[PDB]
């Protein structure tokens, strides 16, 4: 409902075509996260 | 962001970045032209406090 | 200042091209010098029409190639570029030449 | 993606290299007589990508059977300007500098590292002292700070083989001749 | 004897940093102890050039040089000229003077400013040059003419179809 | 005209573009007053080793449709004949009658 | 190049601009909803793909807008209303308008 764009165009289909369901996706925002402490000296990562 | 009047209001960081390439450019141009050890000195703290 | 040089073979063409240009030049920029018409070059040509001989037999055919300067007085940074994306009909070779 | 750990770590000047696409060079924002950004300062195009999607600064690329192909004029990739939101760019600093979260965090990281207070390395990074790096055979130590007469009475009697610098490159000289596996065994 | 030192002004006011400097010796009267101040000289506009205008020619980045001696009297003075930050040295108690041993070959390279220099440079069609004056300042474009005999690149500013196409120096225009 | 001497023809063309620049520099030589004797007669006897076909005053203007050698004309690279053809079927861009 | 408060405006019909005068700003006293048009404002578009048409009409009538993009002031969604009092401010040298 607030953040990740790809997951909301896919909900707004979803819930047009009565299929309530949800593909989750991650928040943009901590990418943001990740681009604001990567930006410093530090390197933050993702494993796996 | 635009404030709708012809003028950026800009953020902050872009402010900072600036001072950080306007003092590195300085730096570069100062140690290739020979400036004495006193002045790059200073320029050198100058970038370290920016 | 921005000489043009209009060449074409067909001259109402040619006139319809010189109007454009003009048209393009006065929005942006001001005081455009004019469409001054220079002699039309009349190439002409004669050539014997018997596939092999009468030699009085003849042809006499012609290429009239038309050329229109116009002037720009004052180029603007709005208006030279403007002709970039302003291209000109087929079959007339336009040349801009700034001073 | 799928992924069950966040990694943090120090970043080496390779990483920051492999992370950038381009090099920030000026620090010039916006045009202003249009809004199309100036190469190549803090807001680019050729370094950070396209401000249209798929509409190439120069434009030359509009087809939908012709993707993947970059332009040439403006060699701007004619792709998503989502791609703005991710991409990086480096600064090449043209000399060493201290970064503040592990000078002055208290403690102190480099502090407690090279075992040496904080207000000599403050005195050193600020470029208003000497420290010593490769002391040689003479009378100075290796962590030893000097000043400017002591600085003169080291230049006069020894300006030869001793050595000693100041500012970051003397604590980058510190920290990369420091051994670990000595001081592991010594402490 | 008189040595050198090195001073700081908000940069951009320098020129009357300079003027003021003169000012307050010539006020507080003492003539033997300050010999000259050196400001904004080496100019080169951008690239090359043999006539006059032009102009925007800079070096001193914000750095006032000063023939001087040591009183603490002279550096009150100095200090108290306005718009002056301080010196720059190893220490505020006895600033630092710069050196000599490089002014030798300073001095040889100030005789050379202008006897038999200016290098050669070259260029190529690739990818646009830049214009910044005249009516198509702020537009770019492409090289297709380069003569190298009356020094002046053919450029047409890089547009689709036949726009314009025109001549500019190289000064006249950025690569 | 035949097949063959279109043929000739470009092969002579073909000559006359490879051995250009050599051609020149022996001529230009020949010419050259302030130049050695012994220099000069080298470079008269070098042009006579070159190939016949190589000089640009052996090839004959042929019309580009049909070869034929006669009734050239320069501005059209066609014979006569077939240009008056063009003319009328408005192939010719410009050309038209001329009456004054 | 600069704005047009006009009426000429696309996109719009009867229904919209019944309510505005001749010259774009709404009449002193029509009530109004919440969600119509009080000043119709339409900003330059261009011609990029300026074909056969588009290029007569950018020689027909001497303007180069031409379609614009509509930027028209909007009653917020939401209020009623009743316009009582309108007022219009002209920079020095801007032709004024027959409502100015």
């Amino acid at each position: 409902k607030s953040d990740d764009v790809n997951g909301r165009t896919k909900m707004y289909k979803n819930i047009v075509d009565g299929n309530h369901q949800m593909e989750p996706g991650m928040p943009e925002s901590f990418n943001v996260l990740l681009k604001e402490i990567r930006s410093l000296g530090i390197n933050i990562e993702l494993e796996d | 962001v635009p404030l709708d009047g012809g003028r950026f209001a800009t953020s902050d960081l872009n402010d900072l970045y600036r001072r950080v390439i306007n003092r590195n450019n300085r730096l570069k141009r100062l140690l290739d032209l020979a400036a004495p050890d006193i002045i790059v000195r200073n320029e050198k703290r100058m970038l370290q406090e920016a | 200042r921005i000489r043009i040089r209009l060449k074409a073979f067909d001259h109402r063409l040619i006139d319809q091209a010189t109007a454009e240009i003009v048209e393009t030049a006065k929005r942006t920029g001001a005081q455009v010098r004019g469409p001054i018409p220079l002699p039309t070059r009349k190439e002409r040509f004669t050539v014997l029409i018997s596939p092999h001989v009468n030699k009085d037999a003849r042809d006499q055919y012609e290429i009239r190639t038309h050329l229109r300067l116009v002037d720009i007085v004052e180029p603007t940074e709005k208006t030279v570029d403007a002709l970039m994306r302003l291209d000109l009909a087929a079959g007339v070779d336009v040349q801009i030449s700034l001073g | 993606e799928e992924f069950d750990a966040i990694k943090i770590a120090l970043a080496s000047p390779d990483m920051i290299r492999s992370w950038s696409f381009g090099e920030v060079k000026k620090p010039e924002t916006i045009n202003y007589r249009t809004f199309k950004p100036e190469r190549d300062g803090l807001f680019c195009a050729r370094i950070f990508g396209p401000v249209k999607d798929y509409e190439c600064l120069c434009g030359k690329y509009k087809r939908l059977k012709h993707r993947g192909v970059i332009c040439e004029k403006c060699g701007v990739e004619v792709t998503q300007t989502k791609v703005r939101r991710e991409r990086m760019g480096h600064i090449e600093l043209a000399s060493p500098t201290a970064h503040i979260w592990f000078l002055k965090s208290l403690p102190s990281r480099i502090g407690l590292l090279l075992d040496m207070p904080l207000r000599d390395i403050e005195r050193v990074l600020y470029f208003e002292s000497y420290v010593v790096i490769e002391g040689g055979m003479t009378n100075l130590e290796r962590q030893q700070i000097l000043t400017e007469e002591q600085y003169l009475d080291a230049l006069e009697e020894f300006g030869d083989e001793f050595d000693a610098k100041m500012g970051a490159e003397a604590i980058q000289a510190l920290l990369k001749s420091m051994d670990l596996e000595q001081e592991c065994e010594q402490l | 004897k008189k040595r050198w030192y090195v001073v700081q002004a908000f940069s951009g006011f320098e020129g009357r940093v300079a003027t003021s400097l003169r000012e307050h010796i010539k006020l507080h009267n003492m003539e033997d102890l300050f010999g000259e101040v050196m400001v904004p000289t080496e100019e080169v506009v951008e690239i090359r050039g043999g006539q006059r205008r032009k102009s925007e020619r800079k070096f001193f980045p914000g750095y006032v040089l000063v023939q001087m001696v040591m009183n603490d009297a002279s550096w009150h003075l100095v200090r108290s000229v306005p718009r002056v930050m301080g010196f720059i040295g190893g220490t505020s108690d006895r600033p630092a003077p710069i050196s000599d041993k490089e002014v030798d070959a300073i001095m040889n390279r100030l005789q050379q400013v202008g006897d038999k220099p200016r290098p050669k440079t070259l260029f190529e069609p690739g990818e646009m040059v830049r214009v910044n004056d005249g009516p198509f300042a702020d537009f770019n474009g492409v090289v297709e003419e380069v003569d190298y005999e009356k020094s002046r690149l053919k450029v047409s500013v890089s547009i689709f179809g036949r726009a314009t196409p025109v001549e500019l120096d190289f000064s006249q225009v950025e690569k | 005209a035949k097949q063959s001497m279109k043929a000739r023809e470009v092969k002579r063309v073909a000559l006359a573009d490879k051995y250009f620049a050599k051609r020149a520099e022996l001529k230009a030589i020949i010419s050259d007053v302030n130049a050695s004797d012994e220099d000069r007669w080298n470079a008269v006897l070098k042009l006579q080793t070159l190939p016949r076909d190589s000089s640009p005053s052996r090839q004959r203007n042929r019309c580009r449709q049909t070869g034929r050698p006669h009734g050239f004309l320069r501005k059209f690279g066609l014979s006569r004949i077939k240009v008056r053809e063009a003319a009328m079927r408005g192939e010719i861009p410009g050309l038209k009658k001329a009456s004054w | 190049g600069p704005e047009e408060i006009t009426a000429d405006i696309p996109n719009v019909g009867e229904a919209a601009l019944s309510k505005l005068d001749e010259s774009g700003i709404v009449y002193i006293g029509a009530e109004v909803t919440g969600g119509d048009i009080l000043v119709g404002k339409v900003t330059p578009k261009g011609e990029t793909q300026l074909t056969p048409e588009e290029k007569l009409l950018r020689a027909i009538f001497g303007e180069k807008a031409s379609d614009v993009k509509d930027s028209s002031l909007r009653v917020p969604n939401g209020v009623s209303g009743t316009v009582i009092d309108v007022q219009v401010f002209t920079r020095d040298g801007v032709e004024k308008d027959k409502r100015a």
